[PDB]
């Protein structure tokens, strides 16, 4: 949410895409935070692995 | 260049700005390998316990 | 009455050669008795290719099936299809096929075919895949006339009415398939222009990202004022009008079409998009083009358009 | 004085009704309807017009359309 | 003399205006294709990982 | 073909000598100096052509510009 423009006058139709693309752009961008979580587990799951390993 | 006419500044800039981007856009391809690799290590730690 | 020679073209997968087919079949030399012959190929291989397709489409488009069993079903076909021959529907496949359209998850996808390619036609077949499946079917005539093939080559029609000596010639629609309607274009005395009213959400089979009415324009506007085909007239066709009065209500049209405004039926859009089909005609007064609905699977209107044409050929 | 519209807390408007609100931009394509008669400043931009192609391709009897089909 | 460079000066003003009309056009037309360019590539490289 | 410069096949120099190639830049420093000039078309967008975000940052003392000495 936007809430005031500085020059006073209200949000018009170049405005819209303006701050349209942005939201686009940073809606595309969460792959990397999705493969991140997914690395974060094979991770763990490894180390629990070898660990198992170890003892035996 | 499809008018006749050479490269200038206006034509400099454009093909840069696509250059840092296809460059700065590399950190994707490299997780892929990394991936691929965590992948295969944990399948072979979780065979060598059963 | 000494010669006429008509050339069709338009638009890709427009329902150009269903005219063909609908106008020898039915007029001239006779129908074709023994329509199995071919139909029973073409047919099964239609109705296995869309299915094919709509689960192939099922994971790309994330829908789920509805229910857990369905998920081996579709994986035994997809192996099961691979080794069978061409044009034979084992109970085997039937079988399959029936319980797989009996999902409401398919029906998810199927309601969303934008998307994604599959033959129009197909909606109507599968549902009777039964009537197919069981010996000794021999298809009707609606069924025959809403078959799909790819029209590739150059055929030779020979119409007859009016007492006139008539030749008929029909391209591929293609990008590839249009270098070879230069050696057709000399000594031509009209054309005709086929356009398909549904494809306003639709993209290209060549080209993923560009739109189809879009495409049509572009190549009608381009012949259309050109000085070769000065001297002759054009004849302006639209098809898959029962597409159309079924989807026009479902979908806006400020997806093709961005500065619309209003509320769309069957005919409030139809002049939009005629006047947006005509304006691209440079000699305003000069030369003069005429535009006619038609569903192609059917007779009463091929009927009542050709005839008027023809006459309106002979006026001139 | 009162800035010669005599009216000072707000915006004013004759109508009145329900609220309409915008729909999102779902699909986007690289193409648009051939172009009108008369042109104004920026409308020249290339691949902002057209369909991303030559017409020569899609076209390609326009090539040599100098030439009649005497030969 | 100096009377010519007061007429130049004086008629200079139909071109000061017509040549800076033509320069503004030209970066108008390169910002907007910088723009979409960098739009239609992150729309493709977010797609997949490959 | 006069081509009123006498020339045809190529541009043509007054002097020649070993090329020079450009460098590339890689700071990439935010602000600017402060603007000096005849302003022309093209200039005042908002987030370029500026130090910063804000005046009153910079100069906090600024907000009482309209106030006397003493205050
Ligand atoms: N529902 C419906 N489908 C139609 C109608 N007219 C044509 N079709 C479809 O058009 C298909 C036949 O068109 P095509 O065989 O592709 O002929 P074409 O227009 O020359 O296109 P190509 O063969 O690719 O060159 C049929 O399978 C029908 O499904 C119609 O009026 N209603």
């Amino acid at each position: 949410t936007f809430y005031n423009r500085k020059d006073g006058k209200p949000f018009d139709e170049q405005d819209e895409v303006l701050m349209e693309s942005l939201t686009q752009f940073l809606g595309w961008s969460v792959l990397n935070t999705d493969t991140y979580d997914k690395m974060n587990k094979l991770e763990n799951r490894k180390d629990i692995a070898q660990d198992m390993v170890l003892y035996h | 260049r499809k008018d006749g006419k050479p490269f200038d500044e206006m034509d400099e800039t454009l093909m840069e700005s696509l250059t840092q981007f296809l460059g700065w856009s590399v950190l994707n391809p490299d997780t892929y390998e990394l991936m691929n690799k965590l992948e295969n290590r944990k399948d072979i730690f979780q065979d060598m316990v059963k | 009455a000494r010669t006429v020679k008509l050339l069709l073209l338009g638009a890709g997968e427009s329902g150009k050669s269903t005219i063909v087919k609908q106008m020898k079949i039915i007029h001239q030399d006779g129908y074709s008795l023994e329509e199995c012959l071919e139909f029973i190929a073409i047919i099964y291989g239609n109705t296995l290719q869309s299915i094919l397709a709509i689960v192939r489409a099922m994971t790309t488009l994330n829908i789920q099936y509805g229910d857990s069993a369905r998920q081996d079903d579709a994986r035994k076909l997809m192996h099961m299809a691979d080794t069978i021959e061409e044009g034979t529907m084992p109970k085997e496949m039937s079988d399959i096929i029936q319980r797989l359209w009996k999902d409401s998850g398919i029906q998810a996808c199927f309601d969303r075919a934008s998307e994604y390619q599959l033959n129009d036609s197909a909606g109507y077949y599968l549902s009777d895949l039964e009537r197919l499946v069981t010996p000794g079917y021999v298809p009707t005539e609606q069924d025959v006339l809403r078959s799909c093939v790819k029209t590739t080559g150059i055929i030779e029609t020979q119409f007859s009415f009016k007492d006139l000596n008539f030749r008929m010639f029909d391209v591929g629609g293609l990008r590839s398939e249009r270098k070879k309607w230069i050696h057709c274009f000399e000594g031509v005395t009209a054309i005709i222009f086929c356009v398909a009213l549904s494809d306003y959400d639709m993209v290209l089979v060549e080209d993923d990202e560009v739109n189809r009415m879009h495409e049509s324009m572009h190549l009608f506007n381009s012949i259309c004022n050109n000085k070769w085909f000065t001297d002759t007239s054009i004849i302006l066709f639209l098809n898959k009008k029962d597409l159309f009065e079924e989807k026009i209500k479902k979908s806006p049209l400020s997806i093709c079409f961005p500065d619309y405004a209003g509320s769309n039926t069957y005919e409030e859009a139809g002049n939009y998009i005629k006047v947006q089909f005509l304006e691209l005609n440079m000699r305003r007064d000069v030369k003069e083009i005429y535009s006619h609905m038609t569903c192609a699977t059917d007779t009463q209107n091929v009927k009542f358009v050709f005839d008027a044409v023809t006459d309106i050929i002979i006026k001139e | 004085i009162r800035s010669a519209t005599r009216v000072m807390g707000g915006p004013v408007t004759p109508r009145k009704g329900p609220p309409k609100f915008k729909q999102r931009q779902t699909r986007q394509f690289k193409s648009k309807p051939p172009k009108k008669g008369v042109q104004g400043f920026g409308d020249d931009i290339p691949g902002m017009e057209g369909l991303g192609t030559d017409i020569t391709v899609i076209c390609p009897w326009e090539a040599f359309n100098h030439l009649e089909l005497h030969e | 003399t100096e009377n010519d460079e007061e007429i130049l000066l004086k008629y200079l003003n139909f071109a000061n205006l017509i040549m800076k009309v033509f320069h503004l056009s030209y970066l108008h037309n390169c910002e907007t294709r910088r723009g979409q360019i960098l739009l239609w590539s992150g729309s493709k490289v977010f797609e997949e990982l490959t």
